[PDB]
Formats: C-alpha cells, structure tokens, sequence
C-alpha cells in the first residue's frame, strides 16, 4: 500500500500520502477545539500511472488509458484509502465534551 | 503578553463593593472568566464563574456567595466585574481574577484584598498603625535585593534592606503615598 | 461535587531531591484519553501559577524538573530535582464537572543548613517621640530554621527573619 | 448525487461524470476482447469545492482548509462512487470465455 | 462434438416473400447472453460470405432484409423481402466448442412466373466426325420451372441411354434456367440415319416443341 | 482490404501428397486463428484443420476424417498458412478455402484451390463449334456455341470474344461421361441479324493440360 510508511520513506512524485498540519484556529478558524490545537490531517496528491495502487478495474482501465493516451486527461485520481479518527476535547461553557471524529487523518492513498 | 489587573478591593458589613479586572494580551472575548478567592491562611475557592457570549454568558456561583455576588462582563473594554452585595465577614479574602480557555486557570491577576469590618486609618522603614495591605518598595522598585518586607501584625509592619536610600510606602485605603529617605 | 484531597498536607525536603506529591479525587475526573486534573504553584505573596494542565502536559515557561502523571481518581506532581525557588504551596484542581474544585494544598518547605541571625536593635525616631509613642525594633536577619513577626523562606537561599517591637 | 442523469443533462464545471468511450484495440491495445469492441466507461473530472459531495470528514476539513488559504493546493478529488460491471466475450484460442468484469462503468462520483 | 441440423434442405419462394430457415444444434451454443451461431451465404461458384455473426448481428454490408434470432439449440435466419440475387445456399456454423461444425445447408431457389424455353438443335461439326464420334446438341434456353423433358428422336425412333443433360444454376437476374442435352453416337451410327430431332416438353409449352435437322 | 489467396491444388494420385498454401494480407495475421474449410463437389462445408496464434501456442485441431494424414502450419513472418495433405483419398477431392476467424465467425474467406484425387491422367479438351443455321428458327434469335469435349481434370474456362460478349452466355456445368472424361458446352443467343455482321469466338482454356483454343463459330 501507498501508506505513511511507504510514502514518508522513499519520496515519490506519483500518488502518495503527503504530510499536512492543520491548525484549527489559524488554518480553519475553529476557536472552540481545546485539545488538540492542531493535527496532521495529511492529504493525497500525485499522478496515477498504470498499475499504481488501482482501486477498481475502472481505475486499472483508465490508468492504462491515460498512460497510452496522455492527452486524455481521464486519469485515476489520488484519494485516501486508510483514514484514522481524531479524538477531540472541547468545552460547552464549562462542561467538558469529547468527540471521536471519524476519518480525520490520511494514513494511505489510492488511485481511483 | 497577558495581563489581568484587578481593582476595587479595600467595606462595612452589609455593604456593596464593585471589583474590576483589566484584561489584556489574549482573545478575552471568547474565554470564560472567574473570580477565585483565598481567605487569610485558608486555600483556594472558586466563588464566581462566567462563560463567553457564544454560551449566553452563563454564570455559576459557589453556595457561599449565591444571590449576593453578581459577575458581569464588557467585551468592548475587555474588563471583568464582580458586584459584591450584602458583604459579611467570611467574604474577607484576596480576590483573584483568572482566565480558563478550557479547564485550566492559565492566567491569574495578583489579587485584591477585601476587608469586611472599623473605619480606614492612615499609616529599614517602619509602617506604623494603619485595613490591610500596605506595599513597601525601595527606590521606586530598583533596590530589589536583600530586601525583607515583614508580614504585618491597627496594623503595623517594617521593611528592611541589607547594605541614597528611599522607602516607597503605599496604602491605597487611606490615600497615603509617602516616600521616606533613610 | 468532586472532593479533592491532597497528600501530604505538608513536606520537608532537601535541595536537589526528587519530590512526588499526590491529589485524591472523590470521583473520576477523566473523560476518554484526557485526564482533567491540573496543578498550580502558589509562592508566598503571589497568585497561583499554572504548572501542569490535563495531568501530564507542562505549561509555558515551566522548568523541565516539573512532571505530571495520573488517571481517573489518582494524580501525581513530580519535582525531578528540587530547588530553593520550588518553595510554595501546590494545589490541584479538576475541570470534570461544575463546580471546579480545588484540593487542600501540599506545602513544600526547604531543608538546607543551619544559619545564625545578625541581631539589629533600632531606636525610636524623634518623629514618633514628638507624639507620645516610642517603638524599639529588634531584627533577626537571615536565619535557619511588644509583638513578634516572622517571614516565609527565601526563594534564593531559603532562610527567615523576625520583627519584635516594644 | 453526482450521477449520469444529473451530469449528462446539466452543464457542470465542478465534480461530475464525464462521458467516455474506450475502444479496447485502438485505445488500450487489447486485441483479446471479441465483444464489445469498446464501451462507455466514463470518468470523473472537475474541481471539488467545499461541501460538494464530500466522501469523508477529511474531504470537508480539506475543502475548508483549501477555500481559506490561497497558498494551499491540498484539495479533495473527483473520483468514482457508483460503478457498474461489464460483460465481455473473448476466445482462449478457440475456447469461448464469458466474464463479468466488475466496476467497469462509472455511473456516479464523489469528492474524496 | 456439437452437430447442426438445418431445416428445410431446400425451398422455393417468390420475390417479395419472407423466407425463414432454421438451425438446430445437438447441444446449446449459448454462453450467457451471447449466442455462438453464425450464418453464411454461398452463391454457386463463390466462397461463402458471413451474413450474421452471433445469431442476430448483421455482417458489414449485408442488407437490412437479412436478420437472425435464437438461443440455446434453436436458431433462425429471415430474408424479410426475398430478392432474385438471394439465390444461394445458407449455412449455419457454431463457435461454442471444438470442433466448430457447420450445418448441411439450405438451398434457396426463387419461384417466378412460368417461361417457355427457346429450343436450338446443333448437328456435329465436320471436324468431330473426322475423329469417329458424333455429338448432337440440344439447347433449352432461359426457362422456368427447372423441370423440362427432352426426348431424342433419330429417324422418328425414340432414343434412351445415349444422352446426358446439364442444367445451369438459377440466373441471379431473370431467375431462369438453361439446359444442354448431348446425344453421342459413333460416326458409323450417325451416318446410318437422316432425321435428328430434339423434342421438348415443359410447363410453359402448350404442346411439345420439336427442333430437328437432316444429316446433309 | 483483406485478401486470402490459396495455391497448391491440382490433380494428385490416390495415396499421394500435396502442400496447399495461403497468402494473406490486409489484416493482423499473427493475432488470429486460421482454418481450412473444404467443400466436396455439390456437398456441404467441412472445417478440416485449424491453428491458433503464437499467443495460444499455435495449437491445432483436425476433423476425424483427416487426423494423422493432414498437418496445418503457419509462417507469421511471410503471412502464409499451410496444409500438408498426405495419403490422399478420393473423398479428399474438394475445394479448399483458407479462412480467418478473429473470434467465432469466419470473417474472411479466399476463393479456394481445387484438389482432385484420382488415378486418371490429365487429358486436354477437343473444341467443336455448335453452329447456328442462317434461318432464324427462333423468332429472330440464333444460338451458337462450343462443345468442349473429353477433358480431365476440372476446370475449363469459357469466354466469348475475350469477355466482351457476356450477355446471353450460358456455360454449362461439366458432365462426367462413362469414359471418365468431362465434357461441357458454352452457348450464346444473339439477334439472327448479327450472324453475318459480327464474329463470334469462344476462348477455351484448360490450364491442367495447357490447352487454349479460340474457335470461330459461324453459320454452316
């Protein structure tokens, strides 16, 4: 897989997980999240050549289609596969609330 | 940064006192504010809490000051108030103004002594017979080392430095601001 | 209304030592991975100062020697290498449910060495003599360990001083 | 839902299904497929603006972060959601074989 | 091995008529929604040409009047409006399993209006008589139907066993037939008689047409 | 596109051998399976041999009628399909077509090579005129022709005036005589008025015996 380990190890231009720190206050304008102040959300980017972590047989057919016909601009796109959650702490006035937000962190990418 | 500067402390029993807290150096407007008090010798006690506009300025009071104290706020000015009413003996404490964005009291003011009692009487160096407190500094606060301001015992205290020398004595309750060359 | 009980009520330790003090919460003050117990240091004439927030994280400017751990009902404040400046009353506070309550306070006094007091007597000035009251002051500067008055330990050396007046 | 019914009728600049005919021999070099000689595979193209058919919380968060920071390029991508299979006929020498290849045709899309 | 049976073996249909030919496989030739039965057209002296592949798909350039259907073991070919150029043998072949087999064929003849033949008799050439034999030829030109009766009469005496017949394939234009009847005698036998006649009987003729010659 | 040209057919003694070849052009030859389909005279079509591409290891299959005697091969570089026919029998007499089946249907066919399996020897035809009478005995129509007698094997080609006269021409199928030799006629019907004005030549060619006869047909 095009995971955190594969991608942060050998630095490749094609579809891979890229590091991305998102600060709730600065980057999103969300003053309400007490902990954490920010988190590595990461993201997916890079070209999807033929045979690179193809999601469906359509991703395989388009991979090959765009590899042979570069003018096509009908290529598979680099999107998350594996997504981890982020547990946050906030206060509704003086009341502490915890919310496990699903699919917050990108851990592996795929060509779809 | 942060500054939390409380004023208003200094009142006959059954009286009403109004505390003010000048806040600066932080997004005051979106954080909850509190008044924590410390009785001579005793521990820390949260007496009055107030939340931000984003939570309908909801308040809460310790049983000890409910229906007497009223915590207020001015977002334009960045100031925190405590309208103390029906003041009665055991309310004599230091009133600290403190901010808690989450659950911890991140910043504190240096407090304000509220003495609920006996009229206001005016006062090294020897600060003789004056309520509490008196602040003693030397040479406007430059002579910082080897200094020993004593805990007062009408109250009377002494401040001593080990070695021109001037002691700056300030007693706000009696409007006394004297400078004595020694 | 969570009751916080600090153990011990006091403690006498020596310079450089590894201090560990506890807070006892009546109910659990944790909600998921987060432990909502915080520690404050109050120096003799100063307002309390935040040291540790959410049981283990240290506050801005707090020395490396201050560490914290704990979960649910039991929390611990650790002073890795004591200092004469570490003289203060320490307080724990929870933020689990309103009202946020404080523990009693764990006083932290210092043990260094034995020192003698330089005795200083002072005569009543002609400023007070010109009234009808004469006050003779007696001083006992920097020592370890009519109305009298002692000071609290120094944050640099760790000694006392007295002010008896007739 | 960014389906064929919406996308093919309407003019859509952002994420949507785009029609595409792939001919197996000319476009892929797949001489082995006897029927069909090609199919409407479709593909997905068009920017992914904030709140547009977000696959995950990360797609929302990434969309917020992007439409708030101009120097940021990290964004969700237009990729398949719903796919249909394709039945093909080929001969292994003189032995006819029939196969239903899964996820061959894109019928709808999302921003992931 | 799958074996194919076509019905009928041959037929006559008028121009404009709808023709239906069937093909029965010994086992199914279907594999999912794909029906592996193919149809060819073979005109007399030509190779077969593909008309329909996989039961219903017309081969490139084949007219809209040709169509096919079926699945499993039973298949059909339909010429919706029969044309005179549709005179051919139709074959069904399968591609389901090895060996690919063909059906026996269905011969399609065009039925048209009756047309009487023009009759011609040809004596033997002098150059053939020099070799010791004599071939007397009778031609029956552009007739319908194929059934014609030719009788040889040497000196008004009916012949038998000393003649052969050949018929052309149905004309792709006017849909007619032509026939050759060759009577072979030795030179001696030929020189022993005077009147050589070819008597023709055909539907289009009210009474037989006799064409004859006198040796000399 | 497509072109399929087969060669190698001819008269062969029973028990003998022959090698048929097929020249191909206009298509992706190496990609598709090639076959030989034969047609015995006046009979159906029999797929007798088959060979797949290099992709499927040039695998072959034969009909039970020709298994062990016949061998199908190909030459992808030269675009040629081959047929080794050994221990030939009478029933092996047929037109042999090479055909291309990209999938299941024989998409392209050649015109066929005739293979005749017989003990009989090649004999050229004798060409006699079928002379019309000057008398218009057919309403003003005359018929003339050529008797192409005593030849072996098949075929004979007959044209009139080098192919310039096609209308009304009937070249009858060969009839096998009791002698084991074929014979056919070629006839043409003309306006009777053409008899003295136009010349009629039948051009007969029997390639197996190398016989070419242009015979002028005129009234006697």
């Amino acid at each position: 897989a095009l995971d955190t380990n594969y991608c942060f190890r050998n630095l490749e231009e094609n579809c891979c997980v890229r590091p991305l720190y998102i600060d709730f206050r600065q980057d999103l304008g969300w003053k309400w999240v007490h902990e954490p102040k920010g988190y590595y959300a990461n993201f997916c980017s890079g070209p999807c050549p033929y045979l690179r972590s193809a999601d469906t047989t359509h991703s395989t057919v388009l991979g090959l289609y765009n590899t042979l016909n570069p003018e096509a601009s009908a290529s598979p796109c680099c999107v998350p596969q594996d997504l981890e959650p982020l547990t946050i702490l906030y206060y509704v006035g003086r009341t502490p609330k915890v919310e496990q937000l699903s699919n917050m962190v990108v851990k592996s990418c795929k060509c779809s | 940064e942060v500054q939390l500067l409380e004023s208003g402390g200094g009142v006959q029993p059954g009286g009403s006192l109004r505390l003010s807290c000048a806040a600066s150096g932080f997004d005051f407007n979106s954080y909850g504010m509190s008044w924590v008090r410390q009785a001579p010798g005793k521990g820390l006690e949260l007496v009055s809490d107030i939340v931000s506009k984003t939570y309908n300025y909801a308040t809460y009071y310790s049983d000890s000051v409910k229906d007497r104290f009223t915590i207020s706020r001015d977002d334009s000015k960045n100031t925190l108030y405590l309208q103390m009413n029906s003041l009665r003996a055991e309310d004599t404490a230091v009133y600290y103004c403190t901010v808690a964005p989450g659950g911890s009291f991140d910043y504190w003011g240096q407090g304000t002594l509220v003495t609920v009692s006996a009229s206001t009487k005016g006062p090294g160096c020897l600060v003789k017979d004056y309520p509490e407190p008196v602040t003693v500094s030397w040479n406007s606060g430059a002579l910082t080392s080897g200094v020993h301001t004593f805990p007062a015992v009408l109250y009377s205290l002494s401040s001593v430095v080990t070695v021109t020398y001037i002691c700056n004595v300030n007693h706000k309750p009696s409007n006394t601001k004297v400078d004595k060359k020694v | 209304d969570i009751q916080l009980t600090q153990s011990p009520s006091s403690l006498s330790a020596s310079v450089g030592d590894r201090v560990t003090i506890t807070c006892r919460a009546s109910q659990s003050v944790s909600i998921s991975r987060f432990n909502l117990m915080h520690w404050y240091q109050q120096k003799p004439g100063k307002a309390p100062k935040l040291l540790i927030y959410r049981a283990s994280n240290l506050a801005s400017g707090v020395p490396s020697r201050f560490s914290g751990s704990g979960s649910g009902t039991d929390f611990t404040l650790t002073i890795s290498s004591l200092q004469p400046e570490d003289f203060a009353t320490y307080y724990c506070q929870h933020s689990r449910e309103s009202p946020w309550t404080f523990g009693g306070g764990t006083k932290v006094e210092i043990k260094r060495t034995v020192a003698a007091p330089s005795v200083f007597i002072f005569p009543p000035s002609d400023e007070q003599l010109k009234s009808g009251t004469a006050s003779v002051v007696c001083l006992l500067n920097n020592f370890y360990p009519s109305q009298e008055s002692v000071t609290e330990q120094d944050s640099k050396d760790s000694t006392y001083s007295l002010s008896s007046t007739l």
